[PDB]
């Protein structure tokens, strides 16, 4: 069937700038003088948006921005200017015959200037302590880049075990992430030591953002 | 208005078979086709097949004999039915509708989609904590050891969206964890009250937690 | 007018 290669596979624009996404077919997608080829945005959390039909016509609640190209085997998406609400993945798809086959996908996201995070940390609740489990948790919120690490210290004495971290999708207005680090010990452990310390460290500082509480 | 929902069974054991139900309003299926597309999580689309306006079905090539698409124009439901699920199936599952005619209504209706997770794991409900500290302020709410996904999280039963950072979940031995942080000026806390929504459909779980100062 | 009742365009 009608293979289509959806190049670049992820990339970061900044804003006011050009995204350009190509979709290649491994034959032509023309047929009655237009091109069956179809373009989707996907927030988080969502169904893919139609974007663009039959290579160039904009689909409702599409703005202006978005330009659909191309006839036969090769195809492109341009977004300029680029804007916050872009970050989103986008996959072209045909529709000349069946079967009907999608582009594997492109991972667009903003590039935008360094932010530290703002870290807080927050000792076991009551609740989970009754349940013979301790959760420590240490949110990093709003920084830039993705990449940051954090380093968990029990009695000043650094913990890589029981850690588990998460980070959310760029945020659509301001381009930042957020990244989640849970410790957690067993209520025994827990109640064996005093001081529980979060470290973050990311390019925008020279020494760690520390956050610490004592049991 | 036209609008799609699925239903499915939200956690299927390795080998046994899947049956989605597209329930469709806003449109006749004599006049669409129906449309199935599932997507493994973080990664892409893929066409599994469809029922057109005529009745007759196509399906994916790769995944043809263990695909059947069928319809009841009557109840405006179409169906999927897959068998023999593998851990490679679990996605999360689509239906969408187009007309016979090719312009801006091509694939522009999606239901919500459902997800299926392939696994002989145990349904089991999440434990909700609040996240309270030890000019704005932070506050938490954690849903540990639930699964399969998904959960949802609200903050006053969405009144308060701004500010909130609900933060992916992570496997670990079988169970999930996630959590959601909401920023909100000092001022306005504890003076006023804050509570996240948890809901876990799997287990029919909905609970609240008041976040309260330690 | 492309029409699809059936997974094939025609006019």
């Amino acid at each position: 069937e009608i293979v289509l290669t959806q190049s670049p596979a992820s990339l970061a624009v900044s804003l006011g700038q050009r995204a350009t996404i190509s979709c290649r077919a491994s034959e032509s997608v023309d047929n009655y003088g237009i091109s069956f080829m179809n373009w989707f945005q996907q927030k988080p959390g969502q169904p893919p948006k139609l974007l663009i039909y039959a290579a160039s016509n904009q689909g409702s609640g599409v703005p202006a921005r978005f330009s659909g190209s191309g006839s036969g085997t090769d195809f492109s998406l341009n977004i300029h200017p680029m804007e916050e609400d872009d970050t989103a993945m986008y996959f072209c798809q045909q529709s000349k015959e069946v079967p009907y086959t999608f582009g594997g996908g492109t991972k667009l996201e903003i590039k935008r200037a360094d932010a530290a995070p703002t870290v807080s940390i927050f000792p076991p609740s009551s609740e989970q302590l009754t349940s013979g489990g301790a959760s420590v948790v240490c949110f990093l919120n709003n920084f830039y880049p993705k990449d940051i690490n954090v380093k968990w210290k029990i009695d000043g004495s650094e913990r890589q075990n029981g850690v588990l971290n998460s980070w959310t999708d760029q945020d659509s207005k301001d381009s930042t992430y957020s990244m989640s680090s849970t410790l957690t010990l067993t209520k025994d452990e827990y109640e064996r030591h005093n001081s529980y310390t979060c470290e973050a460290t990311h390019k925008t500082s020279t020494s760690p953002i520390v956050k610490s509480f004592n049991r | 208005e036209v609008q799609l929902l699925e239903s499915g069974p939200g956690l299927v054991a390795p080998s046994q078979s899947l049956s989605i139900t597209c329930t469709v309003s806003g449109f006749s299926l004599t006049s669409y086709g129906v449309h199935w597309v599932r997507q493994p999580p973080g990664k892409g689309l893929e066409w599994l097949g469809a029922i057109w306006s005529a009745g007759n079905t196509n399906y994916n090539s790769a995944l043809m004999s263990r695909l059947s698409i069928s319809r009841d124009n009557s109840k405006s439901q179409v169906f999927l039915k897959m068998n023999s699920l593998q851990t490679d199936d679990t996605a999360m599952y689509y239906c969408a509708c187009a007309p016979i005619y090719y312009d801006y209504t091509w694939f522009a209706y999606w239901g919500q989609g459902t997800l299926v997770t392939v696994s002989a794991a145990k349904t089991t409900p999440p434990s909700v904590y609040p996240l309270a500290p030890g000019s704005m302020v932070t506050l938490g709410c954690l849903v540990k050891g639930y699964f399969p996904e998904p959960v949802t999280v609200t903050w006053n039963s969405g009144s308060l969206t701004s500010g909130v950072h609900t933060f992916p979940a992570v496997l670990q031995s079988d169970l999930y964890t996630l959590s959601s942080s909401v920023t909100v000026p000092s001022s306005t806390w504890p003076s006023e009250t804050v509570t996240c929504n948890v809901a876990h459909p799997a287990s029919s779980t909905k609970v609240d937690k008041k976040i309260v100062p330690r | 007018q492309l029409i699809n009742t059936n997974g094939s365009w025609h006019i």
